[PDB]
């Protein structure tokens, strides 16, 4: 598939998408539905709204961790403000620092993260990266949107259990 | 493990069909007006026959709180939030999800309500005098009094 | 157009006055008799036809108002009356009276309805067979039971 | 006579006591629905007015609140001052079970006040939330500066010309704040913070504090608080009545519908809405659901998963949602209770008495616990008055107010349940032991309103009822009117002004809610606990050690989305 | 007068009824039937309050608040309970009939209906039994007609029949089977139909053209601007939605405009949204057209204009005055020409001329109503200046208004008003070549060619003065019907004299110019009103400059290389093929443009300049009313690509780019300075609104409705990134909601009405001093120039006798609202409106044609003949021929011109 700027290399993938060593660093109210230093840690999930006073510390927390780094916004405020289009937000993470993996919802299920894990893990997978550092490209898979693989089986419901039951 | 969901839970929002198929969506923008996050954006179109419906539907789910007001708003119950969680994507833009991305085959949690079987504007099937709780049109050249 | 009267208001002289302050009006001075066997929501329900279908429209109480009576009498006369009714065509004879519409037309219209609930009463009550409702059941929407 | 009823209080003892102290001409009575006499003090009259206040037979002894208000877009100012701003002062007299709002007016060109930190020492946070936000100055404050926004920023967010929307986002900003946040240490000035040894900065929410230590003895702190400002408040004047209810919910979110219980009674307030028995009943359900879940969470964390998941299940069946519902709505709730909740409910208070029982010995007869809890960092009802503190730790301190006793909301009065107060120390085991008393009576009053639910309606019969009934929306078509004006334009508030206290889960949440005829909420404040309890702080722990403050942080229970709004 | 409300003291006019003295207050009393420019009938029953004979009087008595008069020492309740509970009743009788229909209805979140409903508290049905239904009906294509939604309030007919003068609405059947519509299916005939749109409280008649691209008021982003249509300046609020012009509203001017437009400035607007109009600026190269960006075009055009010898400038009545004066800066005052024919310009600075130097004062729009004798001259008024002919309906019945006051009858009270002046009117004479659509109403109308017409008007001005130079050859029954036209001007107390430039004919304005003069000797208060043809003719006036045909010489000859034309398509102003061999010609074409014309296929270079909606400037009225339109929306907001600058904005920097060789774009206020500065004469512009740096208490003024939604989602298809706000540095506005529309706000320019409880174009109450009035702190827009102390003379040239030659055949001019005017011809909308093009033959002269109705007929005009199909005209005088002006191929610059080889085809 599309790309964006051998055995071993499955390797490697392999194990990096099987040991993932996450610091969750939680703004807000999504943090406690969510629930080591940034120098030992590959993913990063940004959970809460990102203010503009805390903007520079999610910057700098994000510039010490070390290559290979992948992020995960969980959350409405996270991935694009949310219902802070206000003075005092930023209105999203991907302003300044690069996003894997997003998650909808305000705030969403510990499952819903657990299957962006599982997206985070395959989009490991299919990516070609430098092996040794002596091409120096990162080759990220252009994947194929969950919404367009997930469109038959969705269109497909008819029908749902009336809201007068628990 | 699959996780138990109650049937009133609020996650994916999906549009729904009437009980003859058509889509249950007339484009009245209220959902989108009631929306505080104002993640809804629709385009009313009209068909031959006079039927509204929304010439395209998007809504922005990296935006959405799913609050469910705009279900609440909803005067034919077509937008409906269903128990459904993962959602999750890679990109931003495949977020916005489209008309084609939203509308399901059935009527959702509502199995038998048709809004235009109420509305007195006619449509294909449906004449003057032939919604609920009304009367045949009397011309005024009629004899009676 | 006149209020009903009883068998107790026979001795009255035919006069302008003495009508005024038995609650009717001499108008024509040109009487109708009504006997046992004719039923008062029956008669009122064909007098109101009359003052509707009659209505010129130019006013909201008596074109819009007027039908809701004609249309509660019917419901009276079937046995298919519900609660409310009799209040509903007391409002209904509150809110025609003069002053309120823009001609005499519909104070005519509510004065037989008037007087006909005043004195015969248990024939409109008897009407009322069946227990309020204009609301169906939607599958999936609990109601508000109000109380 | 309803509650909700226009009233002056002039019939108020405090009334004729101003009047004879400083005249019949010396301020102005406002008709509100606030509940509270509302008086207009001239601004050089304000010190020697609180000073009265605070030394009457039985004094206003707490400053509930201290905010600023734009006047200059408000419209229906029919017996008011003439005031392009105004800032309100909310005193309560505990001992009286009274209240009262000063309200003194400014000219757009003179926008300074005396202070009110003599009189109230925890005024210093209110005076400079007002300066940060309205641009109010405060003579003789002895470090006004910004408290929510940083010290670089331009203008005043709460005033009605200043642009509530996201700005552009700009790296260049950005840069530049990292790089002074990097350089913060390096170029630390003293005085610039208050203050006047070795300075430490560092970081229940992330925000930073800055402390003086003598070796290990912290002799001086300043928090530095604001990095979770959501703009609550402007927001409340950007969306309308029935569309700031999530809003609502996320302002202490451990709370949910406790949160949204407030608002909700304030907007009923002003809507001339009655809510019938069963709307009260079940506010009162989900309100102590969510307060059972943040005192179980509360407990957890000074000492667990799976009562709380219990409390969550049960609060999914019937809102839909778990920590943010927003199924409270103008004049009842969104839904009628589901089928099968009361079951759901039966089986949740039957798990429970065992689990308190193992909460009660885990956490009271805790013997290590209770021998680093108790005397660390505590306070009296003095320190508990001066500075605002609600909740836990007022009533430990010994003062016996709770708001569903001394000011019944939502039917709370018709329930059976006691309030529990400590001795005349508030410390850590104090407040623990009165939140596992108040889980008790909360599981109490839950139990009554299991035992005997009644039936009728699940929304007001009033037409400003925000939304309808939907079953009458669905089928008639003055029902549907109302839907699609009051979803689409908002629901037309007449112009008044009211409030509504009630008892949060960490204290007293309030709203002061401004209606200028509209349908938009013309000014939304909010007074949350969690802000005077983290003010209180540097007065506690002054001499205590720095492990002495990491106890007092986890024992004091706050948010910082609560602190920030 | 003083009323005692709800235990409140309010001083009032005696004159006016309870209703709108309420209103005027701030106090809100529901009503339906009632309009403030209709009168008060007591239909709908809504406004009731309860009044009490005095002050120590607790029982009262329920009375129409509408048809009660605010008399001095008035006692009333609208807080009352039984008051409340009646209104309450009335919004129930009302709702037991109506639909089920606000989702799928267009006036949903506009209606009166749905406030009112939601005002009076009633939220709850009991009526259980069956509703009303009725057939629709079609209407033509503007009005769309859902007769279910009627509340029978009596509005429509009374505005189209009583006011507005139509006569094919009606109201039909009985008791509660009323209908209001036609007698039969068809288009609504009358030229003002679409303010029913407007008038009607419900869903009945809708905007048709709108429900085509529909969307909910809260969702529309509005400004104030003035329509483009014609001269008449009638202020507008258009409204859009996802980057294209959806709705034309009415914006309340109570000097101009107040309530009510015409159905070409409704219905016109949709050139806007073509799909062909230039978006960028294109280069032509062989035969390659290159897009551009703005600031390589300027360079180019820059460098190529400084290479060249000598710069001409050809601007447009279309265009604003800052951008006229911008190409006037641009190529030099010498080097300006004004893009209209020598003709035309002449009669339109004669008509200025007689405006600021006639000594007789030319009223506002509103002002017309208040003349009590109307004189018409040459302008078909209908189809050129509509809502002139509008006002003048509402003088006329000013006679029946005056005897009803004799009687001590109240001026709101219309039904009396009007059996009082049963038939009896204000004397209406209206001269034209043929039938008006004001002879229904007219004392006399006389059909004429142009030249009878100026010997009829300098006939009337020497027998009302005898200084005024005499008419010889007047026929007796011409001479008597001059002296009925005569006494009835002399004894008027306010006669008023309007004519135009449509005519064709300057002798005719000469003729009303003496008219005029002759009634100012005489002491009378005579006033004056000019026609022009175009949105900013009267300001192409005022500025100057050469003519078409001195361009085009210019051109041809080839002292000139390099023209830049604003906003002129050139064919409607001269002969097609000199401007298509005058710009084959040119080396360098410029084209500051908004629209595709068919001299851009010549053009070396086109400027994607912006329309009126995606625009700020100013435009002068036929009045000399200087009256600023703000910009709409961001062309560049959805489409990032479209490179749509003001035109003004693009001479600007093309001038800094010629002299400077650097871009500076400009701001608005800067040109509106140069254009005080240079010109003295257009120096009233500055105050017509004011500078971008205008607050209210610091805040901006809102473009669009405070619940405006989609903000996350109208462009989340493009990108899911929300853009930048457009910033608006030209004017006081700002592209957002964040902004102040508070009816209370001290401003003159209102971009749309809104008040909380008022969602419907009744809102407009909120922003007015007194109801029907003026708006609060005064109607937008100043006059140019007073009146004159000194007037002009007679004018002596008396032209001859039109007299029929063989083989010539003189064209008269037949307007027509739906098609003579260029943009709103372009509109898609107006072309089933528009009739098919009919060349009009007396019946003699085609008879000696040999030619009957139908057929198709071939005429050469500038060697080029063309066909069209003969219409009998019975008023049409012989050895004249009849051209509907402004359609494709027959310029307006053929008014007048004769006509050679009339042949059967
Ligand atoms: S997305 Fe919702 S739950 Fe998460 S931090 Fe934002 S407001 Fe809180
Ligand atoms: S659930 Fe709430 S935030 Fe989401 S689209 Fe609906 S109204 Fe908007
Ligand atoms: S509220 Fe319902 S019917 Fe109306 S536009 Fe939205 S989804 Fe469609
Ligand atoms: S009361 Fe009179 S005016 Fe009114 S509708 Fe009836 S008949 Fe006509
Ligand atoms: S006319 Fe008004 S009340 Fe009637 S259906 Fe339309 S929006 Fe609703
Ligand atoms: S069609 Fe409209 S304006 Fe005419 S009577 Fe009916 S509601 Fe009134
Ligand atoms: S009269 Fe002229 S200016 Fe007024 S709406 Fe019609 S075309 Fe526009
Ligand atoms: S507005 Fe007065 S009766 Fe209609
Ligand atoms: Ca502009």
């Amino acid at each position: 598939m599309d790309y964006t700027l051998g055995k071993l290399n499955d390797m490697v993938n392999w194990g990096r998408k099987n040991s993932i060593w996450p610091y969750n660093f939680g703004l807000s109210c999504c943090y406690v539905e969510m629930v080591a230093s940034p120098r030992q840690a590959d993913l990063m999930v940004v959970a809460g709204t990102c203010f503009t006073k805390m903007a520079p510390v999610i910057q700098r927390l994000y510039d010490q961790m070390l290559e290979p780094k992948w992020v995960i916004s969980m959350g409405a405020c996270a991935n694009s403000g949310g219902m802070y289009d206000i003075y005092s937000v930023v209105q999203g993470v991907d302003k300044f620092i690069p996003v894997d993996v997003y998650i909808p919802g305000c705030p969403p299920r510990p499952e819903a993260y657990m299957q962006a894990l599982m997206l985070l893990q395959e989009s490991i997978g299919k990516e070609r990266r430098p092996l040794s550092w002596v091409d120096q490209g990162v080759y990220r898979a252009n994947m194929q949107s969950e919404r367009e693989r997930k469109r038959g089986e969705r269109i497909a419901v008819t029908n749902l259990r009336t809201p007068d039951e628990i | 493990e699959p996780v138990y969901l109650p049937p009133r839970y609020r996650g994916r929002i999906v549009l729904t069909r009437d009980p003859d198929g058509e889509e249950r969506c007339v484009a009245c923008n209220l959902c989108a007006v009631a929306c505080p996050v104002g993640c809804i954006s629709l385009q009313k179109a009209e068909t031959k026959d006079g039927r509204w419906y929304p010439e395209f539907f998007r809504i922005n789910f990296s935006r959405c709180i799913f609050c469910g007001l705009c279900e609440e708003a909803c005067p034919t119950t077509a937008i409906q939030l269903t128990p459904d969680f993962e959602m999750g994507e890679y990109k931003r833009q495949d977020l916005v999800y489209e008309k084609e991305d939203l509308l399901i085959s059935g009527p959702g949690k509502y199995p038998e309500y048709n809004f235009y079987r109420m509305a007195g504007m006619a449509i294909d099937g449906k004449d003057k005098g032939e919604a609920e709780n009304e009367a045949k049109p009397i011309d005024v050249k009629s004899l009676l009094p | 157009g006149t209020d009903f009267l009883t068998e107790a208001h026979l001795d009255l002289p035919m006069e302008f006055e003495s009508i005024g302050k038995a609650g009717s009006r001499l108008g024509t001075a040109l009487a109708m008799a009504v006997d046992h066997e004719i039923n008062m929501v029956s008669l009122v329900r064909n007098l109101e036809e009359f003052f509707a279908r009659e209505s010129c429209g130019w006013c909201t109480p008596c074109r819009d108002g007027l039908p809701w009576s004609v249309k509660i009498l019917r419901a009276l006369e079937r046995g298919e009356g519900q609660p409310g009714d009799i209040e509903t065509l007391e409002q209904l004879c509150r809110f025609l009276g003069p002053g309120k519409t823009f001609c005499a037309h519909a104070p005519g219209a509510v004065e037989p309805l008037q007087s006909a609930i005043k004195y015969f009463r248990e024939e409109f009550e008897a009407g009322i067979k069946q227990p309020f409702s204009n609301t169906h059941l939607i599958n999936g929407i609990q109601p508000n039971l109000l109380k | 006579e309803p509650a909700w009823q226009t009233r002056d209080h002039l019939d108020d003892p405090v009334i004729g006591e101003l009047r004879n102290r400083f005249g019949p001409d010396a301020f102005t009575v406002q008709a509100t629905r606030t509940g509270v006499p509302v008086v207009w003090i001239k601004r050089e009259q304000l010190l020697e007015v609180g000073d009265f206040l605070k030394k009457l037979p039985k004094p206003y002894v707490m400053l509930f609140d201290l905010h600023g208000m734009d006047e200059r877009l408000r419209t229906h100012r029919e017996g008011l001052p003439a005031a392009d701003f105004s800032v309100f002062y909310h005193l309560i007299s505990i001992d009286r079970n009274r209240d009262i709002m000063l309200k003194v007016a400014l000219a757009e060109n003179d926008l300074h006040v005396p202070t009110f930190t003599k009189l109230f020492p925890n005024a210093n946070w209110y005076e400079r939330e007002t300066w940060d936000l309205f641009g109010i100055t405060f003579d003789g404050h002895p470090n006004l500066r910004r408290i929510m926004m940083p010290q670089t920023w331009k203008g005043h967010p709460l005033r009605k010309d200043y642009p509530a929307r996201a700005t552009e986002f700009s790296p260049f900003e950005l840069t530049k704040a990292k790089q002074d946040l990097e350089m913060e240490a390096l170029t630390f000035k003293p005085e610039e913070w208050g203050m006047k040894f070795m300075f430490l900065n560092l970081g229940h929410g992330a925000f930073r504090i800055v402390l003086q230590l003598d070796g290990e003895e912290i002799v001086d702190c300043v928090p530095d608080i604001g990095y979770h400002h959501r703009g609550a408040e402007k927001m409340g004047e950007r969306q309308s009545w029935h569309s700031y209810i999530p809003y609502t919910d996320r302002i202490e979110y451990l709370g949910g519908c406790v949160n949204e219980m407030p608002y909700v009674l304030a907007v009923e307030k002003l809507a001339g809405i009655t809510v019938p028995d069963r709307v009260n009943v079940i506010r009162v359900m989900l309100s102590e659901l969510f307060r059972i879940n943040s005192h179980l969470l509360y407990i957890s964390t000074f000492i667990a998963f799976t009562d709380r998941q219990k409390i969550y299940d049960l609060v999914e069946a019937i809102t839909g949602f778990r920590m943010h519902p927003a199924w409270f709505r103008i004049g009842g709730v969104a839904h009628d209770l589901p089928r099968g909740w009361d079951r759901l409910l039966r089986e949740f208070l039957d798990w429970m008495p065992k689990r308190l029982a193992s909460y009660e010995k885990a956490a009271l007869q805790n013997t290590i616990l209770k021998g680093r809890s108790q005397g660390v960092a505590a306070y009296g009802a003095k320190e508990a008055l001066e500075w605002g503190t609600t909740g836990a730790g007022l009533r430990a301190t010994g003062i016996d107010f709770d708001v569903r006793k001394a000011r019944p909301y939502s039917g709370y009065e018709n329930f059976d349940f006691e309030i529990p107060v400590g001795g005349g120390v508030s410390d850590c085991y104090t407040r623990v032991m009165l939140k596992v008393e108040e889980l008790r009576q909360s599981l109490r009053i839950l139990e009554q309103c299991l035992n005997n639910m009644p039936e009728g309606p699940f929304k007001a019969d009033h037409p400003l009822t925000t939304p309808p009934p939907k079953e009458r929306t669905l089928q008639h078509i003055e029902t549907l009117i109302t839907h699609f004006l009051q979803v689409s334009w908002g629901p037309v508030m007449p112009a008044n002004e009211s409030f509504q206290m009630i008892e949060a889960t960490k204290g007293i949440n309030s709203y002061y809610l401004t209606s200028d005829g509209s349908t938009m909420s013309y000014r939304t404040r909010i007074r949350t606990p969690s802000y005077a309890h983290l003010q209180q702080i540097p007065a506690a722990i002054r001499g205590s050690l720095v492990s002495d403050l990491i106890v007092y942080l986890g024992s004091i229970d706050f948010v910082m989305s609560d602190v920030d709004r | 007068a003083t009323i005692h409300v709800d235990g409140k003291e309010y001083e009032v006019n005696g004159a006016d009824n309870l209703l709108e003295a309420c209103l005027s207050l701030g106090l809100d009393i529901p009503y339906f039937c009632w309009h403030p420019a209709l009168g008060s009938v007591g239909a709908c029953r809504q406004c009731a309050v309860k009044q009490y004979q005095n002050a120590e009087d607790t029982r009262g008595r329920l009375v129409m608040s509408c048809m009660t008069p605010a008399s001095d020492g008035t006692f009333i309740s609208i807080d009352d309970e039984e008051a409340k509970q009646f209104r309450e009743s009335v919004v129930e009788w009302l709702m037991t009939n109506h639909p089920h229909d606000c989702p799928v209805c267009e006036e949903g979140g506009n209606c009166h209906l749905q406030d009112m409903t939601v005002m009076t508290g009633h939220s709850f049905r009991r009526y259980r039994f069956t509703k009303r239904t009725h057939r629709n009906q079609d209407l033509g294509p503007f009005i769309s007609h859902e007769m279910n939604r009627c509340i029978a309030c009596y509005r429509c007919v009374r505005y189209y029949k009583d006011y507005a003068g139509g006569t094919d609405l009606g109201v039909y059947g009985a008791h509660d089977n009323v209908y209001f519509g036609r007698p039969e299916d068809g288009t609504l005939e009358s030229e003002f139909s679409g303010n029913l749109v407007e008038i009607c409280p419900t869903g009945v008649f809708t905007d048709k053209t709108h429900s085509e691209r529909y969307n909910r008021k809260w969702d529309m982003q509005f400004a104030p601007s003035i329509c483009q249509q014609c001269s008449i300046g009638c202020n507008i609020s258009p409204g859009e939605r996802y980057g294209e012009l959806r709705r034309i509203e009415n914006r309340y001017n109570g000097t101009v405009n107040h309530y009510f437009l015409c159905d070409r400035g409704r219905f016109g607007y949709g050139y806007v949204n073509l799909k062909d109009r230039p978006r960028q600026p294109v280069q032509r190269r062989g035969d390659d057209f290159i897009t551009l960006n703005a600031e390589q075009a300027m360079q180019g055009a820059a460098d190529i204009l400084r290479q060249s010898k000598k710069v001409i400038g050809i601007g447009s009545p279309r265009a604003s005055v800052e951008s006229n004066f911008a190409l006037r800066e641009l190529v030099g005052e010498e080097n300006f020409y004004t893009g209209i024919a020598h003709g035309e310009q002449e009669r339109l600075q004669l008509a200025l001329k007689v405006l600021r130097e006639g000594g007789i004062y030319t009223p506002a729009l509103r002002e017309i109503e208040s003349y009590d004798a109307v004189l018409v001259l040459g302008e078909d008024v209908t189809q050129t200046g509509a809502r002139v002919a509008l006002a003048v309906r509402q003088a006329v019945k000013g006679k029946a208004r005056e005897m009803a006051a004799a009687q001590k009858v109240a001026d709101w009270q219309i039904a009396a008003i009007l059996n009082i002046g049963q038939r009896a009117k204000h004397p209406l004479f209206v001269t034209n070549v043929d039938d008006t659509r004001l002879d229904d109403i007219a004392a006399w109308t006389y059909r004429a060619p142009v030249e009878d017409q100026a010997r009829l008007g300098f006939a009337i001005a020497h027998a009302l003065d005898n200084s005024a130079p005499a008419v010889d050859g007047i026929e007796p029954e011409l001479q008597s019907k001059i002296d009925v036209i005569v006494q009835a001007l002399a004894g008027a107390k306010k006669p008023l004299i309007i004519s135009g430039t449509n005519a064709g004919s300057l002798e005719v304005i000469q003729a009303a110019a003496n008219v005029a003069k002759a009634l100012k000797g005489r002491g009378a208060d005579v006033g004056i009103t000019m026609i022009a043809r175009s949105v900013n003719s009267m300001g192409l006036g005022i500025m100057g400059g050469g003519s078409l045909e001195e361009a085009l010489t210019e051109l041809e000859t080839g002292r000139a290389d390099a023209v830049v034309v604003l906003e002129n398509d050139l064919h409607r102003h001269a002969s097609a093929t000199r401007v298509n061999a005058a710009l084959a010609k040119a080396p360098l074409v410029m084209v500051v443009d908004h629209q595709r014309t068919a001299i851009m296929e010549n053009a070396h270079l086109v400027l994607s300049a912006a329309s009126f909606a995606e625009s700020d400037g100013t435009v002068i009225n036929n009045e000399g009313r200087a009256q600023r339109f703000f910009q709409v929306y961001d062309p560049a907001y959805y489409d990032s690509k479209t490179v749509m600058l003001e035109s003004w904005r693009w001479l600007h920097s093309l001038h800094s780019t010629l002299l400077s060789r650097e871009v500076d774009w400009t701001q608005l206020d800067h040109v509106i300075d140069a254009v005080v500065a240079k010109i003295p004469e257009l120096a009233g512009i500055k105050d017509a609104a004011p500078d971008a740096t205008f607050r209210i208490r610091g805040q901006k003024l809102a473009r669009e409705p405070h619940r405006y939604s989609g903000r996350t989602a109208m462009r989340a298809n493009i990108s899911v990134h929300e853009p930048r706000q457009p910033q608006d540095i030209d004017t006081m506005f700002t592209f957002s909601m964040e902004g102040n529309n508070q009816p209370t706000a001290h401003r003159s320019q209102v971009p749309f009405a809104w008040a909380p409880g008022w969602n419907s174009p009744q809102a407009w109450n909120k922003f007015q001093d007194e109801v029907g009035g003026k708006l609060r702190f005064g109607d937008p827009g100043v006059r140019l120039f007073e009146t004159s102390e000194n007037g002009l003379d007679y004018f002596t040239s008396v032209p001859a006798r039109f007299q029929p030659q063989d083989g010539k055949w003189r064209i008269a001019p037949y307007y027509h609202l739906f098609g003579s005017d260029e943009l709103s011809q372009r509109a898609p909308v107006f072309q089933s409106r528009m009739p098919q093009p009919y060349i009009k033959l007396n019946p003699a002269d085609a008879a000696k044609l040999g030619v009957n109705a139908g057929t198709r007929v071939s005429f050469s005009y500038d060697g080029n003949t063309v066909t069209l199909p003969v219409e009998i005209a019975e008023g049409l005088t012989a050895g004249q021929v009849g051209l509907p002006m402004g359609m494709s191929g027959i310029a307006p610059v053929l008014a007048g011109a004769h006509l050679e080889d009339l042949k059967e085809a």
